[PDB]
């Protein structure tokens, strides 16, 4: 669809470090260049190099090819929120089930929302998944370490954002509604969701889910969506024309002092007047979910595949 | 794909018996999470397949405690501790751990009884059917047990080939017997070129093969 | 109660098409993956097609991949199997099922018969008794219900009075493509001259009803 701040990365050496950038726009310019999945792959699976070469994040493979929230460059994926500190894409475990559907063959990284959070799978350097995804066989097309972005697969239609934390009573109220709505479900991804005197084995479960910032997610069938825009400082990226993201020192000056160029919308809330320029991020805004008479701004809203267990009694 | 072989294919059973149905898989039905999606189904005549056991050993609810599964890896087994009439039918094992999912060959739980003897009966083709150019010689095996019986056709002592068809009635509700009909189909040409038509029957209940024959030229 | 009811089964012509509908009731259809299972006349069950709950994922075995298309409208809680490029090897009772390695709920099934034959009337010939069909006072006679299509035929003897030992054999699909079966009955030899034996065959698809006097 196009990037937020920075065009696709053109890396030189796989051994080059990952300079961690605190500046928000700088953190999003890494996200545009998949420097975050690059880090995760390194931090969690002996991966030497980067993902996203030439293509960038705008080229990551999404399992639901009909991915709606991907067309919006500014809607954050699970991984993209891992870089900003909203969710940790936990490394997989022998018990974290890989969902069927995605063409895993050749993937270097892939990720899926799980009922209790987010889980990713990495392959080591010069390695790539099998068609089932549970091993990392050899792949001569991965020796470079400067791998394409198609080698990154993000499972599910997912949108992440700053969440209004909800009283825990709400969550439990929501979990109670999710249980009356989904009585057949006994477990989701290994997390108890109801009680059954007879449970069938794990089963693919395409479900609209929601992260309200609590233990598990709130899975949904009858729910309403609606998008907003707070025009807050996190919905605006800052950049120096031609030279990429503005420094952290320049950004705060832009988004506080108001002595910076910018789009209409920035100007109309922050101010304007060689210099730094800030703009809006490409997104409908913040997703608000109506559910069981209550609306909640989720940390992440989305429709994704999960492995769940249904009753037999 | 994962070939599910089901032993036995046919299983004579008496009520009160405990019967075992074994299902052996070409490959290991343990995926990479230790989950094994092997399930046993009951298909009674004229009804829908019913889930009995899923996940090797877990009983579907509504299924009596007499059904039990067990196993790991390649060979899996369904176990009915006490057969009741409502359990007769075709039993199928099914994977689901690998695609494509594959059912097993099936196990017919049939009623075991005392070995009967085939009342054999051979019928020449009717004049009416010969007027239509075709001749069907019907050899009847009536009321026998077990099901496994052998029918051979001898047309002028010439063992017939590709010229026969078999039909076995399901097990009788009143005396647990099977009846079998072998239809030898020839053209009126081939029928009028030969004289002696014989159906010889081999069966457990026959001490000697029963040869039932008819000479075309006789009423 | 969990109920699946299939619909759309019937005669189709080879290469032709037929779509099967599975109506789902008694459960939350959109939270179950569902699948279609067929039973060949040799009682072999085969996995046919599978579909996720939200219809986004489907799977098929290569035997019916590219020829069949599974689909489901959770809105109407109905599962669908569009069958194209049908062959006599697609002759089966197709069941829909709640799915994922455990078909815990099956539909009643719907018979799909792929055969280029056309509804033909049965030819009932007498399988008359003789000395070679008499053993220990019991004589056997019957009827040959030959060259008919499609199934089924209903064969009663003596308008239905004869149930003592009447054996109606399963139909056999010959190479000609037409079904054929025998109905037989064993009777006292004393009756052969004193009792009439008439098999009553009804073939509803062809509107054929034939009463045949099977006697010496």
């Amino acid at each position: 669809t196009g990037p937020i701040i920075c065009a696709g990365p053109i890396h030189s050496n796989k051994s080059a470090d990952i300079p961690h950038l605190l500046g928000y726009s700088e953190k999003i310019c890494q996200i545009d260049r998949l420097i975050h999945v690059s880090s995760w792959l390194r931090n969690h699976s002996q991966f030497q190099g980067y993902v996203g070469q030439r293509g960038g994040r705008s080229q990551v493979s999404y399992y639901p090819a009909e991915n709606s929230y991907s067309r919006w460059s500014g809607l954050l994926s699970p991984c993209d929120a891992d870089w900003l500190g909203m969710l940790v894409v936990k490394k997989a475990k022998g018990s974290d089930m890989i969902v069927p559907g995605p063409s895993y063959k050749g993937k270097v990284f892939f990720e899926r929302p799980t009922f209790d959070g987010y889980v990713g799978w990495g392959c080591g350097s010069g390695k790539s998944r099998t068609e089932s995804g549970e091993l990392c066989s050899s792949d001569s097309r991965t020796s470079s370490g400067l791998l394409p972005s198609d080698r990154v697969l993000w499972i599910g239609d997912v949108a992440c954002q700053p969440m209004t934390p909800i009283p825990e009573e709400t969550f439990l109220e929501l979990k109670s509604f999710s249980q009356s709505e989904f009585p057949d479900i006994c477990k989701i991804d290994g997390i108890v969701f109801n009680q059954c005197e007879g449970e069938s084995l794990p089963q693919p479960f395409d479900v609209a889910w929601m992260d309200v910032g609590h233990s598990h997610k709130i899975i949904m069938r009858e729910h309403k969506t609606k998008w907003v825009q707070e025009s807050s400082s996190k919905d605006f990226v800052c950049y120096k024309e031609g030279t990429g993201p503005c420094s952290e020192s320049e950004e705060k000056t832009c988004k506080t002092s108001g002595s910076c160029r910018g789009d209409m919308q920035f100007c109309k809330v922050a101010g304007c007047e060689a210099k730094c320029r800030c703009s809006l991020v490409h997104k409908p805004g913040e997703v608000v979910v109506s559910y069981g008479g209550m609306r909640v701004r989720p940390k992440c809203y989305g429709f994704s595949r999960m492995m769940a267990t249904l009753e037999v009694s | 794909d994962v070939v599910m072989t089901q032993t036995p294919l046919s299983l004579p059973v008496s009520f009160g018996d405990q019967v075992s149905i074994s299902c052996r898989s070409s490959q290991s039905l343990a995926n990479s999470y230790g989950n094994t999606y092997l399930s046993w189904y009951l298909h009674k005549p004229g009804q829908s397949p019913q889930l009995l056991i899923y996940g090797i050993s877990k009983r579907f609810s509504g299924v009596p405690d007499r059904f039990s599964g067990s196993g790991s890896g390649t060979d899996f087994t369904l176990k009915i501790s006490t057969i009741k009439p409502e359990d007769l039918g075709m039993y199928y094992c099914l994977q689901g751990t690998h695609q494509p999912w594959t059912f097993g060959g099936g196990t017919k739980l049939e009623i075991k009884r005392t070995v009967a003897a085939p009342s054999v009966f051979i019928f020449p083709p009717s004049d009416e059917q010969l007027k239509s150019g075709t001749a069907s010689v019907v050899c009847l095996l009536n009321n026998f047990y077990p099901r496994e019986a052998k029918v051979q056709w001898k047309v002028d002592n010439a063992l017939q080939s590709g010229n026969s068809q078999e039909s076995v009635t399901e097990q009788d509700s009143k005396d647990s017997t099977y009846s079998l009909s072998s239809t030898l189909t020839l053209s009126k040409a081939d029928y009028e070129k030969h004289k002696v038509y014989a159906c010889e029957v081999t069966h457990q209940g026959l001490s000697s093969p029963v040869t039932k024959s008819f000479n075309r030229g006789e009423c | 109660e969990v109920k699946l009811v299939e619909s759309g089964g019937g005669l189709v012509q080879p290469g032709g098409s037929l779509k099967l509908s599975c109506a789902a009731s008694g459960f939350t259809f959109s939270t179950y993956t569902m699948s279609w299972v067929r039973q060949t006349p040799e009682k072999r069950l085969e996995w046919v097609a599978y579909i996720s709950n939200g219809g986004g994922s489907t799977y098929y075995p290569d035997t019916v991949k590219g020829r069949f298309t599974i689909s489901r409208d959770n809105a109407k809680n109905t599962l669908y199997l569009q069958m194209s490029s049908l062959n006599s090897e697609d002759t089966a009772m197709y069941y829909c099922a709640r799915s994922y390695g455990n078909f815990d709920v099956w539909g009643a099934g719907t018979t799909v018969t792929v055969s280029s034959a056309s509804t033909k009337g049965p030819s009932v010939f007498p399988l008359a008794p003789s000395s070679k069909s008499t053993s220990g006072g019991t004589a056997a006679l019957g009827c040959l219900v030959k060259d008919y299509f499609p199934e089924p035929v209903t064969v009663s003897w003596n308008s239905g009075a004869l149930t003592s030992g009447v054996h109606t054999f399963p139909a056999v699909l010959q190479s000609s493509g037409l079904y054929s079966l025998s109905s037989v009955v064993t009777v006292p030899s004393s009756s052969l001259g004193t009792q009439t034996y008439i098999c009553n065959v009804n073939h509803k698809p062809s509107n054929t009803k034939v009463d045949k006097k099977v006697e010496p």
